[PDB]
């Protein structure tokens, strides 16, 4: 609950850097290396990792995975914190620092999520033969979370919140589309990558979805001071009892972050 | 050929028709209103044609090369869509119609944006029919690399970091155009032809064909704005320009020799339009 | 011994478990947090779980009744939201928070409230498990009865169309409150008994009981309605007097109304002497926390 | 109107009128009876006896559910007119006419709804076999598009279009969920009780898809001018498309309601 974690975070971050080398030109992988590494590390690509352990795949399986969703998180964390002119989208008060200019932040937003694909399919070990339809399906899974009916709905509802005037009904809703979505899309990715079976595969993909959910409702808790403890409980619930069916350490350490 | 235009038309008919039915409106509503707003805006549809044509070349059909057509194509159109916007070309128009931030605001043109970027990879690999998973996903691994920091968004990146320093040179130009220009033309024939069942020597041929008429066309353009900041003519004069537009079309042609000449007839109609229109 | 303060808790808990998972937030948003908010604000169940009771007295369980104990749940919902607007009763407080319209609007309640009664009919018919299909084609046309013309709908537009009727009398009464209140009541008791497994006999006998534990309701409603605070109903009370309505504390007062009250639920509980009385326990507990209850 | 449609309309008002007698309490079916003809007849519930039709089975089978489909649709017609004093719905020009007032209006909306799922369960003749299972596989097609995602929908974004700046796009949309889904869960509907099999019934529901969308457009082109022919042709194709496949007398008569 505490190495193990840790390590997994670790492991994500030295691949993508070693994936992603600031060479010429700089004008390009100098934004693209700093974006994608100032962007907070999101716990779907550590779920994306921890899912493949728990059902016997080797880490590695899913490590192209587990970067293409930290890469699709990042390109939405940019684009979200983009200074507008039309004051379209809602002052964000926490105002992100920007090393470069919108344009450059925009446009690196748009080449990293391909990379994310990039390094999905360029990760085909042609001597492993389930690989292609595993990473195929993968592929499809996360390019649907970070699509308009995913993460990006949430991104677009998330401007409707009135900090002060807005049900928790409607946060929660927020939360599974901005990043529930994606938390099952990563432990969904892991269990496919590992190898998995379609009932455990769908069990991590509801834990994730909850557990996301949760983890999100958190990241507003400190902004609107409404979070009933009735709703972070009742979400728990519902991602510690899809659990039935994985006991264990890791198959009861997912549960870490409900605590 | 006969008739290149009607061949180019019903081509786009097709293509209109599919993208239509793979982005309907649906909740958010405005994100899909803006999605079909600029994919749906009509265009000459010359990147899908080419994954068609580069299908059916090798022996494939338009079918199963059809949701890949699309995808070029909606990648095509958000690159315009974010290329439009006020912290990059800050433009109000485009085919004389409002851009798509002064219809729907700035944030919804962005992620609109993003949604076409993401829903081009998952329509190509869930919708692609007729194709092996690894083939699928060798096409999918091509898209990206033709659209990301070594294609399209390189071209964007360096294009707008060369808006300050008007001393740039002939290899300076060429990366741009070919990043910005042949990348997504190279990713289209690339695609069709891979999902057709070409073999590599028959890919190659083609990626070469799209990168020389990628940049035939930024070449024939710039010929095109003299005889009506860097340029063809401004670099290496209108004399060289226009020998340098026909060095392109005739090493583009000659990619196809070897191919099925009815098959291979389109492409090289197309390059030999390219080349030769007046606008 | 019967603990029925702990039976209506944990059935409760379970009708308000199952009711949030049934109506889920998703687009358009509006209207789905419209419907919650009336939904899941926090009603005594008393329909669910009379539905759910009578399932387990005929020999049935509470996952065969559940979808149809939250169906009655939710036009019992819908129906208060609609008799909350301006047109209508037009109040300002239900389930102790601002009616339905004040927080959403006119046009979004009236809708939402439209949704909530449509979707009971795809939940009973498709949630169920545990019934024969003939027998939930049977138990949708009871709910319908129930709700329409000859039941809730009836009542409510009867109660509108005489709340000026200065020559009120006990037939015209009775009418509204069976209609308005006890026909739905009535629905849930027998829809329970028929997806429990019970007999045309049993059903007929619950039918009979739910009549007048459901013309209870009603009494009893009238009564605290000038009994008790707006701030203890959990809604507007004390508008029915100001009005012309017709009501029981009107024709025959309190007092009168307390002893009427008295004698439905002896005569509820006496055809429940058709059951063995283990089984009819919990029954017998809901009408007298019908009869009893503060709010 | 063509005379095959015609025909049927006016089979569907007799049902109707024999299935609604004025009684007492008159305070209560008199608006149940008016109401329910003062709403605009729909091709949702005609396009329910020819599915039935096309397909095999004859209309009496399917008449239950064409008067439940009409049904649905004038209770929401009757509440999407209901006068609101918050002016909370934008005062739309139609200003139609009422014979009663707001209360009577709602409420019989209310009592509308309910009294087509009566029929509906009524309709179940003993000397029918698979009656109880596709009645109640209609029950659930009525009750989905009378709620909440179905014509709720349509109805609740259609308070969004300002006759000014809202595209053709977001019309159609509007017409499909207020318009087209209705059509297309009366012809899935007629297909479902005549007896077909799955892939028909499909085509007959996306048939009736586009064909209400298409309906929906007409009504509401007479207020929104701007719909080119070219909306108008691409759904009338849509639809023929589906049609394909479909070969006989009826096959032509319902290739009519669209050409
Ligand atoms: C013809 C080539 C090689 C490239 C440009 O395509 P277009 O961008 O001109 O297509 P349109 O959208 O204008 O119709
Ligand atoms: C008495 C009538 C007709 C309606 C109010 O019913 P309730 O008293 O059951 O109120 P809730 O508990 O459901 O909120
Ligand atoms: C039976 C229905 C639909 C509504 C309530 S009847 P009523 O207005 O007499 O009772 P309420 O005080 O509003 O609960
Ligand atoms: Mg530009
Ligand atoms: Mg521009
Ligand atoms: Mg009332
Ligand atoms: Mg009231």
């Amino acid at each position: 609950m505490q190495p193990y974690w840790a390590a997994i975070e670790a492991d994500i971050e030295r691949y993508l850097k070693k994936s992603i080398t600031i060479r010429p030109p700089e004008t390009v992988f100098g934004p693209m290396h700093h974006l994608t590494f100032a962007a907070p590390a999101t716990a779907a690509s550590t779920l994306c990792l921890a899912a493949c352990e728990l059902v016997g795949g080797d880490r590695s399986q899913a490590m192209a995975a587990a970067a293409a969703i930290h890469l699709v998180h990042a390109a939405a964390y940019v684009h979200e914190h983009l200074p507008l002119t039309d004051g379209s989208r809602p002052v964000s008060k926490p105002a992100i620092q920007h090393k470069y200019g919108p344009n450059v932040e925009l446009l690196t937003g748009d080449g990293i999520v391909p990379f994310g694909f990039e390094l999905l399919a360029g990760s085909v070990d042609p001597a492993r033969t389930d690989d292609p339809d595993r990473i195929l399906r993968v592929i499809i899974e996360i390019s649907r979370a970070g699509g308009p009916e995913g993460m990006i709905s949430g991104l677009h509802r998330e401007e409707e919140i009135v900090d002060g005037n807005t049900s928790l009904d409607f946060i929660e809703y927020v939360c599974k589309k901005k990043y529930g979505e994606m938390h099952a899309c990563g432990a969904a990715c892991g269990a496919i990558l590992g190898g998995a079976a379609e009932e455990e595969i769908q069990k991590l993909r509801n834990f994730g979805l909850y557990q996301g959910t949760l983890r999100g409702m958190m990241e507003m808790k400190n902004s609107h001071q409404l979070i009933d403890e009735n709703i972070i409980g009742k979400l728990k619930e519902l991602a510690l009892e899809e659990l039935g069916g994985f006991h264990g350490k890791n198959a009861e350490l997912m549960s870490s972050l409900v605590a | 050929m006969f008739d290149f235009d009607g061949y180019m038309l019903r081509k786009a008919k097709s293509v209109n028709k599919a993208l239509e039915a793979a982005v309907q409106m649906k909740e958010p509503l405005k994100i899909h209103e803006s999605m079909r707003y600029s994919l749906l805006a009509g265009g000459k549809r010359v990147r899908p044609m080419l994954c068609i044509a580069a299908c059916e070349l090798v022996g494939g059909d338009e079918s199963t090369a059809m949701p890949a057509a699309c995808a070029v194509e909606m990648i095509h159109t958000m690159s315009l869509m974010h290329d439009d916007l006020p912290c990059m070309d800050n433009d109000d128009l485009r085919r004389g119609k409002p851009t798509n931030h002064m219809a729907f605001g700035e944030s919804v043109a962005v992620l609109a944006g993003d949604a076409l970027l993401s829903f081009a990879f998952e329509h190509v690999a869930a919708a692609t029919k007729g194709a092996p998973p690894e083939r699928i996903v060798r096409v999918l691994g091509e898209l990206a690399v033709s659209i990301g920091s070594e294609g399209l968004v390189a071209g964007q990146v360096v294009d707008v970091c060369s808006e300050g320093m008007a001393e740039v040179g002939l290899d300076h130009l060429e990366f741009i155009h070919h990043h910005k220009t042949a990348a997504l033309l190279q990713g289209s024939v690339v695609l069709g032809a891979i999902l057709g069942g070409g073999k590599e020597e028959e890919v190659a041929k083609l990626r070469k064909f799209a990168n020389c008429i990628g940049l035939l066309f930024q070449v024939v353009d710039d010929i095109l704005d003299v005889t009506k900041k860097t340029t063809y003519p401004k670099l290496i004069g209108v004399e060289k320009s226009k020998e340098f537009a026909d060095r392109l079309n005739r090493e583009a042609q000659e990619q196809l020799l070897h191919f099925h000449p009815h098959r291979a007839a389109p492409l090289i109609a197309l390059a030999n339009y390219i080349a030769y229109r007046d606008n």
